[PDB]
């Protein structure tokens, strides 16, 4: 089965006074003349940025040590081509995770993630291959060597069946679960509408973003728009009055965008925290717990990586 | 820019008064996009490492068993 | 004296005399045009 | 408070001074853009208060599931109350939070060997109830997984499931019988 | 944290040992020996 978690959003950090005024040293001291708004917007945005940060690392960041696959493979009858990573590639990812990157397409800065696509395959890696030779002994202690099918001797007693029907139809489960695998390459690429949940957070991001433009062109009570007009192509007196509604109405822009991203942060985060414990007692362990990670009763897990 | 050498180009801007190096370290103090600094005498600029890489010994005949334990807090 | 230093206006900007490891955000820096240059168009009795 | 002190656009920020220092009329229309602006300070205030509460809330629910299941009793979930195998949780209290004290079971000092599925003796196959074959050299041993205690292979703590052809792996080994038979004579 | 007329860290500052006139310009720092 498959199972897709949002865990980060685009970090984004926007100047509140080349938003607001901009150029405009008198319009610059009418903003000292309101007080200390624009100082509090900034913290806030610096807030949910490093935030951000700290979800990737939560969840992605659960092994110290970097364990590497056996070079010669032999598991027993098991096919796992499509889950480790592929060498004969740059950027080397698993053919999932290449098809997975191929499907989502989509005074103002963006910051960069602090760690780049490299660091998380490298992560997803260093899980898939503890993962196959260790059981689940290495999220414990120090990681034990421990033959493939004898690990799946144990789990099936994990769930209640004896385990000599695993040693007596070896060759029955090693088909059914190559065939799964490849089958699920297939179902992910047709229906467009699978990475339904990813494309979903881009998508309202950027058109916020294009909302705040769109208002700052739009001119909230005055003659004209763009500043210079009202200043040079009026008196100063009254151009100052006219300066004065323009800036109340652009200041007000700035509040709703930004209390907006704070609801949107918490969301995020609280889907954060659900992807780090499904990490944890589904990859790391066998899960008894009904429906957490699947219908049926629980195997196993394989963690892959996506955008965001 | 603040009121009063080594110019290096990165990938989230360029720093001023610090030297990278080949080595990679444990990150100290996160810069951005893979870069990290920290004090030697002097400044150094590096990429990131994941961490020790080990290869546990696979084979379809071996298994390891515990023979001693700890209790943490 | 805040503008002296970059050391010193870390210092002003966290309000204190002294700071822990790491970066801080003291300011932002911007680029001036200073020049001026007009093209009206170019091709009575 | 340092919103209190700004003027918000008017000729003084202090309320008498618009008052009794100008005629009551005009003196009523700087009070009035004084007032909206110091509501919007209030406005944001409140606001920021709310989602750090909803923070917290959150934070606060998930310390009393940490000490209803791991105080109270035994976890099986990993990793979710300290690294390693649980045994139990001792409670402290802090000024505006609670602090927890896991103590686990790590296992250390490990020693490889080599093993096999199942035993073929006598034209049947034995499998342990728990417990991995281990063997050292030529001998071989029931051991069970998490510590290191060889015992003697005896057709009690092995049940037989079938003949000796379809498993894969199988190796010879000898079973050794119950004492009450090798006593009897 | 205050804001005003105030006299630089670090600034050069002229020394004399009759007396040529100075202008003004916004305040002057005076300090003479210890005689
Ligand atoms: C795993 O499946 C792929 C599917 O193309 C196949 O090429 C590969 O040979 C299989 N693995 C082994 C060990 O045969
Ligand atoms: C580091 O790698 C670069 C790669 O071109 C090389 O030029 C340089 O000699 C190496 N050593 C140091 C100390 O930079
Ligand atoms: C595993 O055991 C073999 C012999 O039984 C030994 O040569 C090898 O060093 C062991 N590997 C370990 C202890 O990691
Ligand atoms: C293996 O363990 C048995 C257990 O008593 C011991 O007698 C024997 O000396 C050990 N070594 C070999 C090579 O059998
Ligand atoms: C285990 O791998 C070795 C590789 O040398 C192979 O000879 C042996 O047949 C394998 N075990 C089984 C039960 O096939």
């Amino acid at each position: 089965t498959t199972e897709i978690l949002p865990v980060s959003m685009t970090k984004t950090s926007v100047d509140c006074t080349m938003y607001i005024c901009g150029d405009s040293t008198e319009c610059s001291n009418l903003l000292l003349q309101y007080g200390s708004f624009c100082t509090q917007l900034n913290r806030a945005l610096t807030g949910i940025a490093v935030e951000q940060d700290k979800n990737t690392q939560e969840v992605f960041a659960q092994v110290k040590q970097i364990y590497k696959t056996p070079p010669i493979k032999d598991f027993g009858g098991f096919n796992f081509s499509q889950i480790l990573p592929d060498p004969s590639k740059p950027s080397k990812r698993s053919p999932i995770e290449d098809l997975l990157f191929n499907k989502v397409t989509l005074g103002l800065t963006v910051l960069p993630p602090l760690l780049t696509d490299e660091m998380i395959a490298q992560y997803t890696s260093a899980l898939l291959a503890g993962t196959i030779t260790s059981g689940w002994t290495f999220g414990a202690g120090p990681a034990l060597q421990i033959p493939f099918p004898m690990q799946m001797a144990y789990r099936f007693n994990g769930i209640g069946v004896t385990q000599n029907v695993l040693y007596e139809n070896q060759k029955l489960i090693a088909n059914q679960f190559n065939s799964a695998i490849g089958k699920i390459q297939d179902s992910l690429s047709s229906t467009p509408s699978a990475l339904g949940k990813l494309q979903d957070v881009v998508n309202q991001n950027a058109q916020a973003l294009n909302t705040l433009v769109k208002q700052l062109s739009s001119n909230f009570g005055a003659i004209s728009s763009v500043l210079n007009d009202i200043l040079s192509r009026l008196d100063p007196p009254e151009a100052e009055v006219q300066i004065d509604r323009l800036i109340t109405g652009r200041l007000q822009s700035l509040q709703t965008y930004v209390t907006q991203q704070l609801i949107r942060a918490a969301e995020i985060r609280a889907s954060a925290n659900l992807a780090a414990t499904k990490m944890s007692e589904c990859v790391l362990g066998q899960s008894k717990r009904v429906d957490f990670c699947g219908k049926g009763y629980h195997l196993m897990s394989f963690p892959q990586s996506a955008p965001h | 820019a603040d009121q009063l050498s080594n110019v290096f180009q990165t990938r989230a801007g360029c720093l001023i008064g610090a030297e990278h190096v080949n080595n990679s370290y444990e990150c100290d103090i996160p810069i951005g996009a893979g870069i990290c600094a920290s004090y030697q005498q002097s400044i150094i600029a590096y990429t990131m490492s994941l961490g020790a890489e080990n290869s546990v010994a696979y084979s379809n005949n071996s298994i390891a068993i515990p023979t001693n334990f700890t209790i943490s807090v | 004296d805040c503008a002296l230093d970059p050391l010193s206006e870390t210092k002003c900007t966290l309000k204190s005399f002294t700071v822990e490891k790491g970066i801080y955000q003291t300011s932002n820096f911007r680029v001036q045009p200073t020049e001026s240059i007009v093209r009206f168009p170019n091709i009575c009795p | 408070v340092k919103q209190l002190s700004s003027n918000f656009g008017a000729i003084s920020s202090v309320l008498n001074d618009i008052l009794s220092r100008l005629d009551p009329p005009e003196a009523e229309v700087q009070i009035d853009r004084l007032i909206t602006g110091r509501l919007q300070s209030l406005q944001t205030y409140v606001t920021q208060q709310l989602i750090r509460a909803a923070e917290i809330r959150a934070s606060a629910n998930l310390a009393a599931t940490k000490m209803s299941e791991c105080v109270l009793g035994q976890s099986k979930r990993v990793d979710f109350c300290g690294k390693g195998y649980h045994l139990m949780s001792f409670p402290q209290s802090a000024p505006h939070g609670v602090v927890f004290l896991h103590v686990t079971y790590v296992p250390a000092q490990e020693k490889n060997f080599t093993t096999a599925p199942a035993i073929c003796h006598d034209g049947k196959a034995h499998f342990p109830r728990e417990g991995v074959f281990v063997s050292n050299g030529t001998h071989w041993f029931v051991t069970q997984r998490n510590f290191y205690e060889p015992q003697i292979i005896t057709t009690d703590n092995t049940f037989v499931s079938g003949n000796c052809d379809v498993v894969i792996g199988i190796v010879n080994n000898t079973v050794y019988d119950p004492l009450q038979p090798e006593l009897d004579s | 944290s205050t804001q005003d007329l105030f006299l630089p860290f670090f600034s050069n500052v002229t020394w004399f040992h009759d007396n040529p006139v100075l202008p003004f310009n916004d305040g002057v720092y005076f300090a003479s020996t210890e005689k």
